């Protein structure tokens, strides 16, 4: 146990500093040490109970406190990275991914800060499921099932409930499409994701005023919703809205992904071309930090 | 030239009970 603990620590030190911002090879170092000494225990030591126990204790010792954990001065840097690794696996065949997630599980069984990892993974799963960038949902369901078997019952039910929420929203969209199929379709297509507030970790943002270009449509849909279901109200989050743009002016056709903020800024250019920060700030009351981040994203 | 049109609008909303 002492030798294998020092060996895992030595491997992590040999990595040292490039593992703060790259979770893949940190988790892979941990897994390489674990697999080497697990094979050694199974073959040479006849799969004895005490020797596997020593393996488990040393592995759990060097996972939770190592070079990057000390450097960040937070043991929660160990599950966080693991969570990020999961995200890296589930962005946008099946057997390889399933084996990789089982390896993620054999790492995760040694995590003592399970709530930190679970909160990180819940927020990342929410960010994934909201708009786009999700792999085959078979993998996500299998991940939720593995968390079911490993952890308790309530948190995985929370995750399954937000999955059921996205499914219910998809079913409502299908119902709306069916309703429009046997009627007169509108001039434009509207898509919404109706999500439970309790299950999703989102927070209310700054107040925003709807422009006059969509007020009539919004009022009409609100009246229709009240007629169909007067007992439910929609808390609109304009910060998380999306948008696709096609530039039909060049020889080649491009696709641009941008939010409503981008289109509002572009629509503001119909009158002037050069904009002063002070004028827009006084007119719209926008904090310096958020617009600075927006400009940095624009430049990057 | 420099003309933009709206075709799709993907929004997000949360539902909660109106009793309280």
């Amino acid at each position: 146990e002492t030798h294998i603990h020092n060996q895992g620590l030595a491997a992590i030190e040999k990595c040292g500093e490039a593992a703060l911002n790259d979770p893949k090879m940190y988790v892979q170092t941990v897994l390489d040490v674990h697999k080497k000494y697990n094979a050694l225990v199974m073959s040479a030591f006849n799969n004895d109970a005490g020797f596997v126990a020593a393996l488990d204790k040393a592995c759990g010792r060097f996972i939770n406190n190592n070079a990057v954990t000390k450097m960040a001065q937070s043991s929660s840097k160990s599950p966080e990275l693991l969570a990020r690794y999961c995200d890296s696996l589930l962005k946008k065949e099946e057997a390889e991914l399933e084996d990789t997630l089982n390896q993620v599980m054999v790492v995760f069984k040694y995590i003592e800060d399970k709530d930190v990892f679970q909160k990180f993974y819940a927020k990342m799963l929410a960010k994934r499921l909201v708009h786009q960038n999700s792999a085959s949902d078979d993998a996500e369901a299998s991940m939720i099932s593995k968390l079911k078997q490993a952890c308790g019952f309530e948190y995985t039910s929370k995750l399954q409930r937000m999955f059921q929420d996205i499914g219910v929203s998809k079913d409502l969209n299908e119902q709306f499409k069916k309703h429009l199929t046997n009627s007169e379709p509108l001039d434009l297509d509207f898509s919404i994701q109706v999500l439970s507030s309790g299950s999703w970790p989102f927070q209310q943002s700054c107040t925003f005023a709807l422009p006059s270009e969509l007020e009539r449509s919004y009022q009409r849909f609100t009246a229709f919703y009240a007629s169909r279901h007067s007992g439910r109200k929609l808390t609109w989050l304009y910060q998380l809205s999306k948008g696709e743009l096609v530039t039909n002016c060049f020889k080649n056709r491009y696709t641009l992904q941008a939010s409503t903020f981008q289109m509002a800024i572009l629509l503001q250019y119909n009158t002037e071309d050069a904009y002063t920060v002070q004028q827009l700030t006084d007119s719209t009351q926008i904090k310096m930090d958020i617009l600075a981040q927006v400009l940095q994203i624009l430049l990057k | 030239k420099k003309r933009f049109e709206v075709k799709k609008w993907n929004a997000v909303a949360l539902w909660a009970w109106d009793i309280v």
